[PDB]
């Protein structure tokens, strides 16, 4: 019985890591706000890395 | 119960996570039909090598054109659609191992089921492997206790052989090879169950099971039901024997049960038959005997050298070992079918279960008359191999004389003390489910047996004769049962232990 | 996007749509200006598809508009449903006007969890006292039914609907997979005389429909029997005849062209069982139990469809012609009727034993009646002719009447507990009620009716 | 079978005598025409026709083409329209581009980006990717708003992801597992 | 689209392209194209009759058995 | 135990809220090694907004 | 000139080189990083040869370079290979280090002349009764042991081993194709701690190793032994399971791009059999004597493979599933086996008659098997009832004990002469024992031991 | 009272497959206007045969005894 109740609160604590905190891939809203000078930056940095 | 500092592990995946760009081998689906998948591009990609779809789905690389790219697909492939992306992988077929698997239930590649949460495993392997050559294997000679007095004393199974349980439906079958698992408990063999083609209710009440005979934590369960794709049904059995291997290849023993290798024939030939390829006897692929030969030619018993050379000389002067239990179901007790005589050229023997034996009110069912241990009496501990050379000959002499019990009582003094011990020995051989008895206890009933303490017993007594002499013994002789079970020695002051206990038995109880 | 007809042969048509907008497999497409639906089967390349018409393709042409749904075969569910008559599109075939529903839900979708499993093993009382007792059902649990015909089928199936609706709040769904046209009809007709049509919903999928027809219907009443269960319920789904599933399968296979595998059946042969077993089970929510009828092909139990149907039964029952012909209702037989409950680690060792009792006396009496026979009943001894006469009130006492039989029957119906059952048949073996007449016995809802019919 | 399976040798016989001959060039002209006419719709339904024959189909192709098919082009499309293969021409010439291709050691690389990236930029690329794949590149850059930065480089079956949809993504699959 | 036919060879195609001409090459002789289990399929051969001896590089002799529309198998 | 984590469940939710902000700026700081600055005079609406 | 891989299908593989260096039929090549050996076994054209890979192909990619040898497979020879194990490429892998050859042999060879045939008649005793009676043994011939799965092929290869060893002073080849790995490390130590290993040449190719291995590790072993042949020696060859030569041809036969014969068999599957039985045969220089293990699919005798191969033995041994389950070991049906000594020219007319007489009993009780068991024993004429009561005794008396059973049931093994074996059969069939009860002949060596065990 | 609708054994097997279609149309008649009618096939074994003759020449795939995957629904 007692294995069973720390599956259920891991349950949780994974479906709220999961459900919230993971909301955070709305970072590409930050990300929405760049422009040329960045993607000159990004272009350096993909030539560096083939 | 749940504080914020914990949810807050984000933090640490975003610091870990690498987001610079790396070179892909890619390619696009063509086309999609029954669980294959044709791709156009991926000039990379490897023969057995894993493909990467959209969604998590995977599937594997087995005809490699000129033009484009075979693959069939290990899940549900009805989301995949023509004009969606593949990628390499780099990785042949692999699946996690090591010891973070025990007590889990998993799917044919590894993922968690039970819910219990993800699996901390620390290594991976390939799940199709070459078994080791000839000068790497050692001679089979460590026993494998099953708890049954039938199969541990006239089919002995030892650490390391392959032994084929068979027979028709609902007799028995999955009964013996779970309780051959639950007696391991505390013997040190780690185990592995899977289950093809199983109902996923049957599947949850042999893990009820398992739990409630504290066996769970010792075994890795594998999984692949009724409605799982056949890919997964046909690999689900190569699969566990990598995660059983784990054990072997380290200097440890351990034991896989393959709950229906039939089931994974017929997964086979359903993937054979949608790939065109030309079918032979009963319409098995060319190639049936090569895929359960392949399978059962990895559970084995490797030297010293072996395990040594393997571990880079960590692990010295032990053998490793894994010992296999496949099933086989035959329509109408037919042995002379196709895929049954194949298994039965790969074995070291097999364990016949009879319908009208287990109809007739004998639930164990072993068919001594043609069951039968190629490499097992080298395995036998020295008790149990002295004490059952009488009971395989009873049995015969009762098989042949068991319909005339109802005119015995008119025969010869030798025929009427042949049938007579015969019959006691076929009684004293039921046992029931989930009860196995140890070394001491099953010496106890052979040794009652074989020394003639049951001929002035009646029939209906012999199982209550058995139950009350084992409690007695249990109570009055407790340091001779514990000096039995050690190591199933059997010295003169043994022999003279026993035979005193059980007179004195007769003589008062 | 739309698609175009571009080959047409006999039920396959195959579809050609823009790259960008190639339908899913299992996604249903409409034919514009025509009522004909078709179900994706394969992804062809070049933008085609293959298809199986859900119904008759005549008068079709190349180049004919087709439109994507977006979503596999959708049927409604729900209260709706119960009373009515359906195809496998779930569209009425009745006339009793357009179905009410609120919900409409895919009949395309895997099997519960391995964590959804209900976990222990629940009975399913059905009030009938030889099932009860010698075959019990288990809740989430599949039934093989065995027989020939005028021997009480239809009967048992609505008694079987009327006490899980009555007794146990429950809902029935009725999946007629190759139904006769004459016979479906006439079912209806009893259903309501006996008015359980309120309580079952019917979907047929009549022998003049083609393969692909036949073959999704099952799936369909399934869907149905799903959304009862989401509900919190016990649900019973029947299936007129489960080797009809297997042939539909086979047709529709060798018109896709896929190579045949042993005796001439579909390669996916196992798969496609799987498929529609699994999803019959206990759930944490509620649970489906079902009632499947067999046929065994050219009377070989070894053949691949009932052999294959084999692996997912729980229990068989088997009616027969000799014990109707006797007057006993319903005609099952107690010692060819099996159940893998029928085990003391299961329903415990007082109900193991009052059944292994019966068919031990039941099994001695069909011997001794071979002995009567040939040599007379003088030949038996007076223990013989106790065990005679015990067998006689055992066999009647598994008689009982039925709330749907009332116009046969003329007597009230009546259901018995599991708890009743148990305890009568253990006092007849005991021989507490060996005084009473063989006659009190029968058509009796407990062994109390059975005392209080002997003073009349 | 896969057309490429079929044009294959085509391809191969087509290269082989160009290249022998020094008309690399001359065969890029004549199997590109040939591939453009036959796919043009009263082309494509002229080939199509049960009463022509294999040489009325081919005769008819040939005075369309007209100056722009040498005599070894004309028998070379005489050949394909006996072995009945007009259907492959737009495949003989992809086929046959990708073997002039790896003769004069050149590659054709696709670009995607999120804005318009400017010369020196496109040459930047251009310069690290001749250096990996040790081939001449031949950059073909085009716009996609759906990246919300960097671009994505693919060469053949080769594909570079540099984009920040791809970090984005790979954000998404490491934080939901 | 029908599978590649034997003949549907770089070299025969090749061959083709230099001169149309079928006559370049005389009607009783030919090229081996393919070797398989005790079956070769040879390029040419026009004049060829059922059953007739061909005479490979060798000493080695062959029948005629299938006489196609592009190949003689032997 | 279900009770307990559901009470628990409340506050910690409204607590979570104050966090996916930060969470975000660091992922939108890690797709690039820039814009740190800028991202601080926007914050106060994105956080909210997202 | 280096080629290319352009495809890989299973074992199959196929290798683009230039039109100019294409390599030969049976050339072996090498795949340049990887190391793994492929046979080439057609020529596709336009400079593509198709092969299979003596390996494992997981891990192979499409564009990998391959070289090519210049000639076939190559294996050591002579007496540097006694002693140690080989593999199908001619590797030692028993870890005793690099074998010393003085020349190496290509794998592929045409079988002796016509002229080169010798003829021999010299019989060869076997110490077991079955065998020596019916189906008798010549020095230089041929011997197949047919049966199916677990009725003894191995026990009574084994024990032949045993046996003729004890008159042979020469070289033993052991060809171990596709049989169980355990079996081989079992006969390796057996033969290690028995000081009888440097006689011996091992080849081993179990049921673990690829298809390619199983198909050609029989022309490794059958090599070894033809040098020793050709150098005037007399040798031994055993083959563990010819059947799996045939079988490994079966499973790369469709990728071959062959079409199926009978029973989905490969089309050459005679020709297969006959290129590799042609060239075990004993010449004008040397002679080889073999015995072959033949493995019999599903028990039916009428498959393709068995029925090919009976045409290419001297002696054919047929063991009986039936015969087994009686408990009756070596378990060789009589009816069935047959040789071509059995001559009256070359055994002499007292064995040849005894045969003949033990022969025409059997057939005579098989004749009565379904009276017997209907009416049973006493219904049969006065005549019949004495011939039944001998056929019982001479299937008993069949039985024996082998040496290498010993371990099954702690019996003690028994060698018979041929003096011995024609006394008893001939004792037995013109009644000196009809008074002695049938089990006494049973597991038991000589006539006087069932005269003893009769005392009991 | 009888109409008698012939498909004999050299006919076309086009007709032979739909007499039985042809006799039953002509039935139906009766059926729909109220009236009772019997109808007599003398061989539906033929009629398929006729009908498996049409898919193999049609090149359509076989099953068991290499009948069309619809002659249940025929
Ligand atoms: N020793 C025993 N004593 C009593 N009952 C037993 C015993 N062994 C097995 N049984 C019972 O036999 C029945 C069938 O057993 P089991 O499920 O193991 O058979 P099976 O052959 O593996 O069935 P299946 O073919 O469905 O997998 C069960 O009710 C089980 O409890
Ligand atoms: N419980 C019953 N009591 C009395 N008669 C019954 C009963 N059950 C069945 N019968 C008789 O059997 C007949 C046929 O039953 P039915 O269920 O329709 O069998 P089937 O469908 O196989 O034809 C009924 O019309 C009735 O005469
Ligand atoms: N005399 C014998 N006593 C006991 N078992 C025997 C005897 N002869 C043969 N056998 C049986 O023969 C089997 C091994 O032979 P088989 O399986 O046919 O050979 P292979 O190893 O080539 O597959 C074992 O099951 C063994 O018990
Ligand atoms: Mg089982």
């Amino acid at each position: 019985a007692q294995a069973e109740i720390e599956q259920e609160l891991n349950s949780v604590k994974d479906a709220l890591r999961a459900q919230v905190g993971a909301l955070a891939v709305t970072g590409a809203e930050k990300i929405l706000g760049a422009s040329i000078d960045a993607n000159a930056h990004e272009q350096l940095v993909s030539k560096l890395a083939a | 119960l749940n504080p914020s500092e914990i949810s807050e592990i984000i933090k640490g995946r975003i610091e870990k996570l690498d987001v610079a760009s790396q070179a892909r081998n890619e390619g696009t689906i063509v086309s999609v039909s029954d669980g294959i998948v044709r791709i156009y591009g991926l000039a990379d990609v490897m023969y057995g090598e894993m493909i990467e779809f959209p969604g998590g789905v995977y599937g594997m690389a087995l005809n490699l054109e000129q033009d484009s790219v075979g693959a069939v697909v290990l899940g549900e492939y009805q989301g995949l659609a023509e004009g969606m992306n593949a990628k390499c992988t780099g990785r042949i077929l692999e699946v996690p191992v090591g010891p973070e698997l025990l007590g889990r239930v998993v799917d044919a590649l590894g993922n968690p089921i039970d819910g219990k949460g993800p699996i901390d495993a620390k290594a991976t392997d390939a799940v199709e492997k070459v078994a080791p050559g000839v000068i790497w294997r050692k001679s089979v000679d460590q026993p494998v206790q099953t708890g049954y007095k039938s199969v541990d004393a006239m089919i002995p199974v030892g650490r390391g052989q392959r032994e084929l349980i068979i027979g028709d439906r609902q007799i028995g079958k999955t009964a013996l090879a779970v309780d051959a698992i639950i007696n391991q408990k505390d013997s040190g063999i780690k185990c592995v169950y899977v289950a093809i083609g199983q109902k996923q209710s049957t599947i949850a009440n042999v893990v009820r099971k398992l739990e409630e005979n504290g066996a769970l934590a010792n075994t890795i369960v594998v999984a692949a039901s009724a409605s799982e794709s056949a890919a997964l049904q046909y690999l689900a059995p190569y699969s566990g024997c990598t995660m059983g291997e784990y054990f072997r290849d380290r200097g440890e023993d351990a034991l896989i049960v393959y709950d229906d290798l039939s089931k994974q024939a017929v997964a086979y030939r359903q993937i054979s038959l949608l790939l065109r390829r030309p079918p032979g006897r009963e319409a098995y692929p060319g190639d049936v005997f090569y895929l359960h030969s392949r399978l059962l030619e990895r559970a084995s018993r490797v030297s010293e050298e072996y395990v040594e050379k393997f571990t880079n000389g960590a692990v010295t002067g032990k053998t490793g070992s894994l010992t296999a239990l496949p099933i086989i179901e035959t329509q109408a007790g037919d042995v002379s079918a196709f895929v049954p005589t194949n298994v039965i050229s790969i074995t070291d023997g097999q364990i016949f279960l009879e319908s009208a034996m287990f109809n007739s009110g004998i639930r164990p069912a072993v068919n001594a008359g043609i069951s039968v241990s190629r490499v097992g009496g080298a395995a036998q501990t020295k008790i149990i191999k002295k004490l059952s050379g009488g009971i395989r000959t009873a049995l015969a002499q009762y098989r042949e004389l068991a319909a005339f019990a109802q005119f015995a009582s008119d025969l010869d003094e030798a025929t009427r003390k042949q049938l007579e011990h015969g019959q006691r020995v076929t009684e004293l051989m039921k046992q029931k489910q989930y009860a196995p008895m140890s070394i001491a206890e099953m010496s106890l009933s052979l040794y009652a047996a074989e020394r003639g303490f049951l001929q002035d017993v009646e029939i209906a007594k012999v199982g209550s004769f058995e139950q009350a002499l084992i409690s007695y013994f249990q109570r009055e002789h407790a340091a001779l049962l514990a000096k039995i079970n050690e190591k199933g020695d059997f010295n003169d002051e043994i022999d003279a232990g026993i035979k005193a206990g059980i007179e004195k038995f007769k003589a008062t109880q | 996007s739309s698609g175009r007809i571009v080959q047409i042969i006999g039920a396959v048509i195959d579809v050609e749509f823009p790259r960008d907008a190639v339908p899913s497999i299992y996604e249903a497409l409409k034919v514009q200006g025509v009522e004909t639906t078709l179900e994706v089967q394969q992804q062809l390349g070049d933008g085609v598809v293959r298809s199986i018409a859900m119904g008759s393709t005549e008068g079709l042409k190349r180049g004919l508009n087709v439109d994507s749904t977006g979503a596999a075969i959708s049927v409604p569910v729900g209260k709706a449903t119960l009373g009515r008559i359906m195809d496998v599109l779930g569209n009425p075939i009745d006339e009793a006007g357009p179905i009410g529903e609120e919900e409409r839900w895919g009949i395309h979708r895997e099997a519960p969890s391995y964590a959804d499993q209900a976990g222990g093993n629940e009975l399913l009382e059905t009030g009938i006292k030889v099932i009860d007792l010698v075959c019990p059902f288990a809740k989430g649990g599949k039934v093989g039914l065995f027989g020939g015909a005028g021997v009480g089928k239809t009967v048992n199936m609505m008694e079987l609907i009327r006490n899980i609706a009555i007794e146990h709040s429950g809902y029935s769904v009725f999946a007629g997979v190759g139904e006769r046209t004459r016979e479906g009809n006439d079912f209806y007709h009893e259903m309501k005389d006996s008015n359980v049509l309120d309580k079952v919903a019917l979907v047929y999928g009549q022998m003049n429909e083609p393969p692909g027809n036949r073959l999704r219907v099952a799936l369909t009443g399934l869907t149905m029997a799903e959304k009862f269960r989401d509900e919190g319920r016990d649900v019973l789904l029947f299936i007129d005849n489960i080797y009809r599933y297997t042939l539909a399968g086979t047709e529709v296979s060798a018109l896709l062209g896929r190579m045949p595998s042993a005796v001439g059946y579909q390669p996916t042969l196992a798969e496609e069982m799987g498929v529609l077993q699994e999803r019959i089970t206990s759930t944490k929510k509620g649970s489906i139990t079902s009632i499947q009828a067999v046929y065994v092909p050219a009377d070989d139990l070894t053949d691949p469809s009932p052999a294959t149907t084999f692996a997912h039964l729980d229990a068989t029952v088997v009616l027969s012609r000799d014990i109707a012909s006797l007057g006993i209702y319903p005609a099952v037989d107690p010692l060819d009727s099996t159940s893998r409950q029928l085990d003391p680690l299961v329903i415990g060792q007082d109900h193991y034993d009052t059944a292994r009792g019966v068919q031990y006396v039941l099994q001695r009496y069909k011997e001794l009646k071979d002995i009567i026979a040939i040599l007379g009943m003088d030949e038996l001894s007076e223990a013989d002719k106790l065990l005679v006469a015990r067998a006689r009130k055992i066999q009647r006492f598994l008689s009982q009447p039925f709330f749907v039989a009332e116009v046969f029957t003329g007597s009230p119906g009546k259901y018995v507990s599991l708890k009743d059952t148990i305890a009568g048949f253990k006092g007849i073996l005991n021989g507490d009620y060996d005084h009473l007449p063989e006659q009190a016995f029968y058509m009796v809802g407990g062994i109390e009716e059975a005392v209080e019919k002997a003073k009349k | 079978a896969e057309l490429t399976t079929l044009a294959r040798p085509y391809a191969k016989a087509a290269f082989e005598y160009a290249q022998a001959h020094q008309q690399l060039a001359d065969w890029s002209a004549a199997l590109g025409v040939l591939a453009a006419v036959s796919q043009d719709d009263t082309v494509r339904q002229l080939l199509k026709e049960p009463q022509l024959t294999s040489s009325a189909k081919a005769q008819s192709l040939i005075d369309v083409c007209g100056d722009k098919l040498n005599a070894p082009a004309q028998n070379f499309v005489r050949t394909v329209a006996e072995n009945k293969r007009l259907e492959l021409l737009p495949t003989i010439a992809e086929m046959y581009e990708q073997l002039k291709a790896e003769q004069e050691k050149s590659v054709e690389v696709e670009v995607t980006s999120a804005f318009t990236l400017s010369k020196e930029q496109q040459d930047k690329l251009a310069k690290a990717l001749s250096a990996r794949l040790s081939r001449e590149v031949r950059l073909h850059a085009s716009e996609d708003a759906s990246l919300i930065g960097g671009v994505i480089i693919r060469a053949g079956d080769l594909v570079i992801d540099g984009s920040v949809r791809g970090k984005l993504a790979k954000l998404a699959e490491a934080l939901k597992s | 689209m029908q599978q590649l036919n034997p003949s549907e060879i770089s070299e025969i195609i090749k061959g083709r392209i230099e001169k149309l001409d079928v006559a370049s090459q005389a009607r009783n002789e030919g090229t081996i194209v393919s070797v398989s289990d005790g079956i070769v399929r040879i390029y040419g051969l026009a004049d060829v009759m059922y059953g007739e001896m061909i005479e490979f590089p060798g000493g080695v002799y062959g029948m005629a058995l299938n006489l196609e529309q592009d190949s003689v198998g032997a």
